[PDB]
Order: C-alpha cells, then structure tokens, then sequence
C-alpha cells in the first residue's frame, strides 16, 4: 500500500508540475 | 438519545431480507470453526513444546493437519463472506428498484428527488464495496479478541478480576469514541463538500471574478473553508489518537497483569512454561 | 524480630559508627532520604493548597499558559529518572532477597526518591500552569541536596571500589548524572527568567493564539506529557458525550496550522530554491526538494519516533524469550552470590535473569513504543494536513 | 487486524446535492443568560486571565477562602509533614551520634531512650506539641541537637500562630449569615399615588439585626449611544425613591422597595407587552450592611428578569398586629 | 532487517526460509492489489454508466 | 495583624494603561476602564476622581498641587459602583468641571495636568477596606478614542476577554 | 503506668492539655496508640483554636 501510494503521489506531482507549467494570466504586473 | 443508537434492528432486517438462513449459518460456522482451530493449533504447539522439553511422540502430522484445516477454513470464510455480500447487494438493489418503480408520482413530487438518487448511488456503492470487507474485518477482529481473552483467562483464572473494571473502561471509551466520531465524520464531510463547491464555482467564473476584482474575497473564503476542513480533520485525528493510546495502555496493563500472574503461578502451580508463552504472545 | 532500617544481622552490626560515619553503608542510604522527605514535606501543603484552590477556581477555565525553557528536556529527564529509580528498586528487591532480614535501606530510599520525583514533576507542571517562578527555589534546593547526597553515595562506593561491574554502582552514577542535568536545567531556567537577584525580571507573555478564546485545539500549547498522551482531549470527549459537536464546538485553528501561513512558507521555500539554483523549469524533482526543505523538521522527527517504536517492538519477544529461558531451569532455589561488603551486589547477567524485572522492562518498553508510535502518527498527519492546505492555497 | 484506506476515485461523481440537514434546531429556546442568580453567586465567567503568581502570593487569603474540610486537611497534612521531618532529623542525628547502635552505655547518648524510628517520632511529637514525657531527654553534649530543638520550637510556634490566625479569619466569615436574607421570588409593578413604580419585597429570617443597611438598584441591558458606542451590559444606577434620597433603610419586617418611574429613569419607556422572557432586561438589587454580631459587611445579590416581573400586581400585607406586639407571616412573602 | 537478523540467531535457517516466504508473497499481494484496482475501475465505470 | 493585611489583594485591581476622551450623547466625557482579576468581590466599592495641577487664584494665591474633586457623572451622583466585569468610568465635562477648557493640542507630555483616581472598598473575605491609586498624565490621555467591548455572551453565561482591557 | 480507668483518664488529660507527667509514657511498639495520640493532638489543637476564636 505504501509503494502504491508513493507511485500515485509521484504521478500526482508530475501532473501538478505540468499544470503549473501551463499558460498564466499575462500582463498581470502592468 | 437519538444520536446514541447502535441500531442492530436494521442490520438484522438486512440480513433476514437479503442473506437468508443457509448463508448466515455457513458464515457463522466457518468463522467459529476457524477460530477454534486457531486456538487449537496454539494449544497443540504448546503441548508439543512442553512434551519435547525433557503417551507422546513426534507430532509432525497433527500440526500440519491443523494448519491445513485452518487455511481451508479461512479460505471458506472469505469466499462465503464475499458471496453473501454479493448476493445481498444484488437482492437489495433489485428490491429497491422494484419499490422505486412501484411508487406514487405524488410521493415523487413531494420528495426532493436528490436524496433518493444519493441513497440509490452512493449508499449502494458503499454496501456493494465496503460492507462485506468491513464486516469480515470486524468479525475477525472481535473473534480474535475473544479468543485472546479466553486464552488469557484459561492460563490465569484470577485475570478476570482485574479484567472486569478494564472491560467496563473499554466499553465506556468505545461508546464515547463512537459518539464523538460519528459527529466528527459528519462535520468533516459537510466541511469538505463546500470546499469542492467553492473550487468549482471559482473555476467556472474565473473571468467574472477577475472582472469584479473579488479575488481577495474569494481567496479569503477559500482559506476559511480550507482551515475549517483542516481543523475538523485535526480534531478527528486527535480523537483517533486518544482512543488508540487509551486502548494501547489498556493492553499494556493487561500484558503486565498476565505476566505477573503467570510468573507467580510458575513457582507454585508449575505451569511448566507451556501456557506461559502462549499467554505472553 | 522487629522492623530494622539497617541490617539486623550480627546483633544489629550495621548500626556501628566506627571507622568514620561516612564509611557506613546504611548511614549514607539514610542520608539520601533526607532530600526526598524534605521535598515531600514542602510540596504536600503546596499541592493541597493548589488542589483546594482549583476546586473553586473559575479563572483557570480559560487561563493561559507559558512553557518554561527546556520543557521537553525537563519532561524527558523526569521520565529517565523514573526509569532509573524503578531499576534501582528492582535491583534492591533482588539484592535483599538473599538476606534473611528486610534490609529496608536498600529500596526504601529508592521508593522515596521515586515519590519525590513524581511530586516534583507535578509541582513543575503546576508552576508552568500558574506563572509563579519564585516558587522554584524549593525545587532548586531539593535538586542541590539530592545531587550532594548522590555524590556522597557515589564517592563512598568509589572508596569501597564497587567498579563499573556493579549495576548498583552504574545506577548510582546515572542518578548523579541525571541530578546534575536537572540542576543545570533549573539554573538555566532561573538565568533566563532573571527573577531571584535581578531587579527587573524578563517576563514572557503567552502566545496570541493561545490567548485567543476562539481556539480549542490545545495540543500544540500543552505540557509534553499531555501532548503525548492526548490528555487534553478528555474534556472534549466529555463535552461531546452530552452536547453534539458542531462548528461552534470546533474552535479556530492556531497560527502554526494556518493555511495562509503554510502557503507563505511554501512560497518562501520556492523563492529560496529559485535563488539558490537558477533553473527555469519547475520539475517534479524540484517540487520534491522544496517540499523536503519545507517539512523535514517534522518529517525527520516523525521518522525518528517511528524508528524508536520499531526498535522497542522487539523488546516484547526478547523479554518473552528471556522469561521462558529463566523458567526453563528445573532448579530455582539458586540465587546470585556476589558479596563485597555484605550488600551482595548483583551483576548485570544475574540481574537480567529476574522474571519480574523482565516483565517490568517489557511493560515500560511497550508503553514507550506505543506512545512514540501514536506521536509519530499524529506528527505525520499534521504535516500532511499542512502540506495539503499549502498545496490547495497554491493551486487557488 | 487491518482496515482500508480513503481511496476515492470520483466520490461516486453523482453523490451531491443531498441537503436536508434535519437539524433539531432546539437551541433557539434553550435558556436565557442571567447576570447573577437568585441567591447571589454572580454567573460571570472570566477568560484570558494572565496571572503572575499573585493567586499563590495570597497564601493566607487562599487558606481562608478554602472550605472547612480543605482547611482541616491542610492543617493535618502540614502538621504530619512537620512531625515526620523533625522525626527524620532526630533519627539522623541519633544515627550520626551512634547512640542508635545497641552498644554499651559507655558514652552519654545525644538523646536518651532512643531505640528506633518509632521512639524518634514519639520524641519529635513530644517536643513539637510540648508534651515532654522526659524519658527521652536531651543531653548537654549534643549542640547540634540543641540547635535542632530550637529550630523545631520556633517552627512549631510559627505554624501554631499561622493556623490560629487562619482559623480566626475563617470563623469571622459570615457569608452563610448573609444568605439568610429573603427576596421576593417575582417582583411587581403598580401605580402608587397616581405614579407607576417598581415594587419589590426584601426580608430577613434571623432575628439578628443588620446595621448600616444599604440597598443599590441597577439595570443591566445592552445600550447603544447615538454616537455608535456598543455597550454589551450597561449598568445604570436606580434611585430608591427614598424620602431623603439615601439608600439607608431600617429593615425589621419585610419591607417593600419601590422605585418611582420618572422621565429620567431608564424604565420610562417600558411596556408590559415587551415584558416577555427573551427580553434584554434584568434588574439587579445589591444590599449592603454590617452584622451586629461580627461587625463584617455583608452583601446580598438578586436578579429579576423581565419574565420575573408581575405587571399590574400588588404585594399582600404581611404584618399583622397581635395583642401585645406585631406578627409577620413569612408564608405570605411571595403572595 | 533487524528482526530477521535477530531471528537468525534465535532459531536459524528455517526461520529465514519462513520469513522469505512472506517476503516473496508480498509482491504477489501487490499484484493482486493491482488486479483488484483494475477490477474496481471497471466496476466504477459500469456503476457510473448505470 | 500581619495576616489580616490585604494590600496584595488590593494590588489585583486592573486599570486602563491609557485613558480616552470621546463624545457620549453629544457630550464630551473622560472615559476610563477599571477591572479586577480575582473572582472575590469587593464590597462597598467607592471611586474618587481628582485633578492635580498648579492653580493660581485671581487674588494671587499660588497652589503648587491643587486638587479638585471630579464627579463620576453617576445616575444618582453617588460613587458607589457594582464592579464585576471591567466597567467604563466616564465623567461628563460640564461648564463647572475644571476640564471645560482643555484641548488636544495642550495634551502633550510636559503638561501641568494629572488625573488621580482613588478606589475604596472592603474585601468580602477580610472585611478590610482597600485602596487603589492610579495616575493618568496628559500624554497618557488618548483623545478621540473609544474602548472596545470586552464582555461577550456565551451559551450559558457571559465571558470577559481581559486581553482586550487596554485595546 | 496503666492500672485502671482513672490512670487512663489521667494520661488522656496530660496528653490533651499537654501536661506530660511522663510516668505514663508511650511505648514504641504500639502504632495504633501512636496514631490515636496524633489524632487526639490534632483534635485538641482544633478545639482550642475554635474556642479561642469564639472567645475573641
Ligand atoms: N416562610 C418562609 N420561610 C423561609 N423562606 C421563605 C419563606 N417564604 C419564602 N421564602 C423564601 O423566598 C424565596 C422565594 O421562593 P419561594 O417561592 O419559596 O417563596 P415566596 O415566593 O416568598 O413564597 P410564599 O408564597 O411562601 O410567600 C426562597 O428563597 C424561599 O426560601
Ligand atoms: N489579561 C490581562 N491579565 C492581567 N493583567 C492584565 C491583562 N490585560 C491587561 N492587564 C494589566 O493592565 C495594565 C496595563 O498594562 P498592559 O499594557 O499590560 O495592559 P492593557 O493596556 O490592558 O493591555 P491589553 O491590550 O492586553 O488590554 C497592567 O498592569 C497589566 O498587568
Ligand atoms: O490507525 S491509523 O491512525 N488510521 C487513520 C486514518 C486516518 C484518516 C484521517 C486523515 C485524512 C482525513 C480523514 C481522517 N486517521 N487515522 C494508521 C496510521 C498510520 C499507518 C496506518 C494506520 C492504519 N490505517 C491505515 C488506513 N486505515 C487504517
Ligand atoms: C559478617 C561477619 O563475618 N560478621 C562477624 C560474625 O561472623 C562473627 O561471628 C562475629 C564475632 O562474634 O563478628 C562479626
Ligand atoms: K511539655
Ligand atoms: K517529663
Ligand atoms: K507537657
């Protein structure tokens, strides 16, 4: 169960990184 | 009074209307025989060790037969539990569908029609997927506890005198923990649902929030929901840990009392260290 | 045959005071009870007054707390002292068994020390609850007197040349070390507070979250024993038994568990990682490194507690095997025989062959193991909840 | 055994929009908060108390406030601890001197007739409680024992003085006597001389007279100023409508305390319709006075909620003249 | 690892073989859990359709 | 006699660190907060307010520290009060009041102004009168400020947050 | 020096009023008597304190 949870967490972290590296609201500072 | 309700009548009606008689009898017999064999293998091992510690002979076959019988009994118990759960789920689903089909449209209009769908989907899924495993685990745990208590009492007759106040304390702790935990789980669910609702509404209306410049207010609301869910989970885990430490201390006291009684009886009753190891383990 | 504190053997030969009073084995043992009886006689009226006041106290319902420096160190020192005193009690019981007479001086001082330690830790808890540091003078005096008596006992043993081969000598040295550590802790607390000689004390106010009346989760701000045993949850469970638990019952979360605070900490960790390494992409390994750098100070503690519990797990089987091996001998009349001055000191191997000693060690090991397991579970759950809140805030 | 984990693939997807909390909703009419109870004992809870040891600083005050059983327990524990400590000191002194050793009486013992810890404890008891059997006498060759005796005598005298003072202070208390005052269960409001007034009856049970009787009337309610101030429990003094204006009264028979409701009085805009239970209104009457026996001021506290006010009612006469004196029927106090 | 090391002294090779039985059965339980997860996914999609 | 002393108990009274002045009912008044820590009630509570300042008469008299009594603006005029929760003590500044010609500009540190409040009352335990003395300098006066509410109602009773005494 | 109820009463008087003649001494082998002596001393001190307070 620990190993399966670790694998699922790795998949989740990869998916979250991919989501974070997506498009963002431009010209926010301006 | 309404909250404090174990409600065994609902479980009894469920068993009578979905399982039957043969399946329940087979399940009970399999569980009882399996735990009887679990006691018997330990007893036979203790007797064999005591005899070997120098009629009697090498029990290279009786122990193997007992182990095989225990394995077969466990397999039969698991298969019967799963088959009974599957059949119960099927029959209950069919009965519920038949009742829903033959229901008045006036009652349909009166009912919100959302609670019916929730009970038809989520409750049925929990019954089909969680009820059999939960029942099997609970039965195995309680039967193992009963077997351990019986073995301890058999090893040391004077154990029950200290056990009875400990049993009362355990009953009180279990009652209080269940009463608290039901409300804790309900609050956890009713706090985690609004967080998901807020996330969905924020995702749907991101442009609207950006136009209205309410991002700070929405972030504050999300933080409040997250804090509520987190504190509810923290309280639930605190209750779980308090129950765990209480039960662990009770078990440690039981171990200490049993060890002291066994040591005292070793020099007087001459247990020959046979039942001592079984009681300790 | 009346009850004699010293050895009644040889027409009460243990009461002789020749060749120096300090050379008498029973005399130093009697001296060691003086700090314990003094501490009892001082604390018992104080504890009675405190209990009577609490019986009709209304300000303590929502009174705040201010933990003194080295709170966890004090608690662990008290626990180690209790364990050492239990070991001394067991050794005395084993030693005096061979002697026909009781030889009360072997174990009665140890029991008095155990009771004194319990009273002292209760007194320290009361002083922590009610911020009155001036009352620590009596505790400091007790610590100094106990340390002096233990040092006298240790030097007497050294003159008798007990050596490290004697469990009694080892336990005496350990007790001396523990008393010295407790004295150092008390001195450090006094120095921090500056309440005895310095005109202006450096008082410390309770934390704002604790002062807030909308906070009910008192686990972070509790005594170490209360936090470990989850003792503060008893009142919550009692209230839940009668009144159903609602949002009103669940108080506001403290500052340490704030989702906003966790989000700010995560952002600080991300900024620090970006400053240290100029890596434009934000990879999974980078996220893992940031999470480790953000939550290691609790993850390592939880892992250490779990490791300690696992190590103490084998103590069960070890004690069981030892007990059965000891009981496997047909002859049990035999007793350890190692006499130096009539005290019949017991070696480590002979001491470990006692079934009662093994059972007591097993009980203590199980208690510590399961307590550490529960603590590790709680720490891991709290860390995971904080990480979940921070991640949710970052996603938002 | 074991269990399962919280693996939720989609949380049944359709499992939503359940609603229907079915809450009991019984907290609406649970209870009404009272500032003080009918028998004093102000029901006010203190929170965020930041004490700096001043609670334990007043050790004597805490001892006096302690009940009689607690005081007796503290007395016994303190005396037993002192006796045990002194007995242990004497035993240690005897052991150091060597007189405890059952040897020949070649040397003069530090303390005579010392044979065991029981004998040492008996000697300590005799010394501290000044019994002096004399069998266990003190030799002249034990200066340390002499100094210990002096210290023990000083400690015993100080402890006796402290305990006597605490006992006297506890005996001087008269709160139970202060509880003997009787107030009307429900107050009434009725017209007097064409003017509406708030009447109330107060009486005493014990024949002992209370000197310097002084009664204070106040109204506790939430008052908000036009400037925007929010006062949760605003207290306004209420005059007794006395002939001279003073609060001094001469209470022998149960008297009727009435306050004339004038324009300046805050009760000038009150109606019997708004006299229900859940009303932001509470009348507090505080009676002060010294006892002729103890000479200690006593305080009586009572509360009258809006539901406890009997609009349009009149107290029945309570005093009836007899052949030689007057009689008071205390069973008519609340009629 | 610590338990196996101490049990080697306690009993010997037979205890090591008995422990290795469970050690080898653990990946079997992992595979059974994976198959159970696949079956649960199929049941979940069927139940969602229903 | 030493045991009968209760000066330490008298020290348990709590007064506002800085006093405030604000309008009430269209009238300016000098507010101040006083509270008690111990649950023991003090009987016969009596508070006296005076102003200490150098006052020179038109006749030429020079008084270094002139003390003038200040009324409490009570509903009945008496100084007797019932203190359970920390109460707000306010004095209405009328024409006859010496504070009738005061401005926030002249409320600096080095100002010939000092407010003295003396509280008297007997202890229900010892029966001994106790005195509380506090001072409020001009720099200690918070012009145009209002004390926050301190009492909060609970399910069964009322609660006082003593951490809000000086806010 | 215990011979009759009169002697017992004299010993009780000496103990309670702290006279201590010493002819009727207390042995070290009577723990029940020691406890009774302690209780009697406590009761006498409490009674004296109460009576003094009432007199004052
Ligand atoms: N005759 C009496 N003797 C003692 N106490 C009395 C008497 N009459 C009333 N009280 C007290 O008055 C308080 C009000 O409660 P209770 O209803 O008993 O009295 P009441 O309204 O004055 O009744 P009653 O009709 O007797 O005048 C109580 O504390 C009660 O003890
Ligand atoms: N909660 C409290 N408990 C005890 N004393 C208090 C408390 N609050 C204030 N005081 C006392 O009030 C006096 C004023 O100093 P301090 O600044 O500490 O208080 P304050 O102005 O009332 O503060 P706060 O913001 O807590 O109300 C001090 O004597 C202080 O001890
Ligand atoms: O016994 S545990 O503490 N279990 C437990 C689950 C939660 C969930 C909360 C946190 C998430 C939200 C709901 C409440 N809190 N505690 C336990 C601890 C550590 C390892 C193994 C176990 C046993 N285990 C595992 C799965 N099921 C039982
Ligand atoms: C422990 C020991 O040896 N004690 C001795 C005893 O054996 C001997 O009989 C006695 C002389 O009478 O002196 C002492
Ligand atoms: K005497
Ligand atoms: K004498
Ligand atoms: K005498």
């Amino acid at each position: 169960s620990v190993v399966r949870s670790t694998v699922k967490a790795l998949v989740s972290v990869k998916k979250l990184s991919e989501f974070l590296s997506s498009a963002e609201i431009r010209e926010e500072q301006c | 009074l309404h909250q404090r309700a174990k409600i065994p009548w609902r479980a009894c009606t469920k068993y009578l209307s979905s399982a039957g008689i043969l399946l329940l009898s087979l399940l009970v017999f399999s569980q009882l025989l399996k735990h009887m064999v679990l006691v018997a293998i330990d007893y036979w091992l203790a007797k064999w060790t005591d005899s070997a510690l120098v009629d009697q002979s090498v029990y290279a076959m009786v122990f193997t037969l007992l182990c095989s019988l225990g394995i077969v009994l466990c397999l039969v118990t698991s298969v019967t539990v799963e088959w009974t759960g599957l059949k119960v789920a099927k029959r209950l689903h069919r009965s519920l569908l038949n009742r829903i089909i033959l229901a008045p449209m006036r009652f349909f209009e009166t009912t919100p029609l959302g609670s019916i769908l929730n009970r038809f989907s989520s409750d049925c899924n929990t019954i089909d997927q969680h009820i059999p495993s939960t029942l099997e685990c609970l039965s195995r745990s309680t039967l193992l506890c009963v077997s351990a208590l019986t073995v301890i009492s058999y090893v040391t007759p004077v154990f029950l005198v200290a056990l009875l106040p400990l049993a009362v304390v355990c009953y009180f702790i279990q009652k209080y923990f269940r009463v608290a935990s039901r409300d804790l789980q309900q609050l956890d669910d009713t706090t985690q649902l609004p967080l998901l609702s807020h996330f969905a509404e924020t995702v749907e209306g991101l442009t609207t929030i950006r136009a209205f410049r309410y991002e700070a207010r929405f972030q504050q609301k999300l933080l409040e929901y997250t804090d509520s869910n987190n504190i509810a989970s923290l309280f639930l885990t605190a209750a779980n840990r308090w129950l765990e430490v209480r039960m662990e201390y009770i078990g440690a006291c039981v171990v200490l009392i049993a060890a002291a009684t066994s040591i005292s009886n070793s020099l007087h009753r001459e247990l020959s260290a046979g039942l001592v190891g079984l009681g300790l383990t | 045959m009346p009850l004699a504190f010293c050895g009644t053997e040889n027409h009460s030969a243990a009461y002789r005071v020749d060749q120096g009073v300090l050379n008498n084995g029973c005399f130093v043992d009697a001296l060691n009870v003086v700090p314990h009886v003094f501490l009892l006689f001082i604390t018992f009226p104080i504890l009675f007054i405190g209990w009577g006041s609490q019986s009709s106290k209304v300000h303590i319902h929502h009174s705040t707390w201010l933990h003194f420096p080295g709170h966890n160190l004090r608690w662990i020192l008290t626990f180690i002292l209790l364990f050492v005193l239990v070991c001394e009690i067991a050794e005395g019981i084993l030693s005096d068994g061979v002697t026909e007479s009781r030889h009360l001086h072997l174990y009665m001082p140890a029991g008095m020390a155990f009771m004194a330690a319990i009273t002292s830790v209760v007194y320290y808890h009361n002083i922590e609850t009610s911020n009155f540091p001036k009352l620590l003078i009596a505790l400091l005096i007790y610590w100094t007197l106990a340390f002096i008596t233990k040092t006298i006992k240790f030097v007497k043993f050294y003159d008798h040349a007990i050596g490290f081969s004697q469990l009694r000598f080892c336990l005496t040295g350990l007790l001396v070390i523990l008393y010295g550590m407790l004295l150092l802790v008390e001195v450090n607390v006094i120095r921090v507070r500056r309440y005895i000689f310095f005109k202006t004390p450096r008082e410390v106010k309770p934390p704002e979250d604790l002062q807030d009346l909308g906070v009910r989760f008192l686990q972070p701000f509790v005594n170490l024993l209360s936090k470990g045993t989850y003792w503060w949850m008893n009142a919550f469970i009692k209230t839940a038994h009668k009144k159903p638990i609602d949002l009103r019952a669940i108080g506001k979360l403290p500052i340490a568990m704030r989702a906003l605070t966790n989000y700010q900490r995560l952002c600080v960790a991300f900024d620090a990682q970006a400053r240290k390494d100029t890596q434009s992409p934000q990879g999974a390994r980078a996220i893992w490194r940031a999470l480790c750098h953000a939550f290691g100070r609790r993850l390592i503690l939880s892992s250490t507690f779990r490791i300690l519990a696992d190590l103490l797990g084998f103590a069960g089987p070890l004690c069981i095997f030892g007990i059965v091996d000891h009981l496997g001998k047909e002859n049990h009349v035999f007793q350890p025989k190692t006499q130096f001055l009539g005290v019949y000191f017991v070696s480590s191997q002979e001491f470990l062959g006692n079934a009662y000693v093994l059972a007591v060690l097993l009980f203590l090991a199980l208690l510590l193991q399961r307590t550490f397991l529960q603590a590790s579970y709680y720490v891991a759950i709290e860390t995971g909840i904080n990480l979940r809140g921070a991640i949710q805030t970052k996603i938002y | 055994m074991l269990s399962r984990k919280g693996i939720i693939p989609e949380e049944y997807v359709l499992t939503r929009l359940a609603e229907d909390p079915t809450e009991p909703r019984y907290r609406t009419r649970e209870r009404r908060a009272r500032f003080v109870s009918k028998k004093g004992n102000c029901n006010v809870a203190h929170k965020n108390i930041r004490e700096q040891g001043r609670f334990l600083q007043d050790v004597f005050t805490t001892l006096v406030d302690l009940k009689w059983p607690h005081t007796l327990l503290i007395f016994t524990m303190s005396f037993l601890c002192s006796w045990l400590l002194f007995a242990m000191v004497w035993w240690l002194i005897a052991f150091a001197h060597g007189d405890l050793a059952p040897g020949e009486g070649t040397n003069v013992p530090c303390v005579t007739s010392i044979h065991s810890f029981s004998s040492a404890f008996l000697f300590s008891i005799e010394v501290q409680v000044t019994i002096g059997f004399g069998g266990r006498m003190v030799t002249e060759e034990c200066p340390l024992a002499i100094l210990i005796l002096i210290v023990q005598n000083i400690v015993g005298l100080m402890i006796n003085a402290i305990m006597l003072g605490c006992i006297f202070m506890k005996t001087a208390q008269a709160h139970r006597r202060a509880e003997t005052l009787i107030f009307s269960k429900h107050a009434v409001i009725t017209l007097r001389h064409g003017r509406l007034c708030f009447m109330l009856r107060v009486g005493d049970l014990r024949k002992s007279m209370i000197i310097s009787a002084t009664i204070h009337m106040q109204v506790v309610r939430k008052t908000t100023s036009p400037e925007g101030e929010v006062v949760p429990l605003h207290q306004v003094d209420i005059p007794m409508e006395n002939g001279v204006g003073g609060n001094s009264i001469f209470l022998v028979a149960p008297l009727i305390i009435y306050h004339v409701i004038d324009s300046n009085s805050p009760l000038y805009d009150l109606a019997p319709s708004d006299l229900h239970h859940h009303q932001d209104l509470e009348i507090i009457v505080i009676l002060e006075g010294v006892v002729e026996t103890t000479g200690i001021t006593t305080q009586a506290r009572t509360s009258y909620l809006a539901d406890e006010i009997l609009w349009g009612q009149r107290f029945v006469p309570i005093v009836a003249e007899e052949d030689g004196r007057y009689s008071v029927d205390y069973s008519k106090f609340g009629n | 690892i610590v338990g196996v090391i101490l049990l080697y002294y306690i009993l010997g090779v037979s205890a090591l073989i008995g422990a290795a039985v469970i050690i080898l059965l653990a990946p079997v339980q992992y595979f059974v859990a994976t198959k159970l997860s696949q079956a649960q996914r199929s049941t979940l999609e069927h139940s969602n359709e229903r």
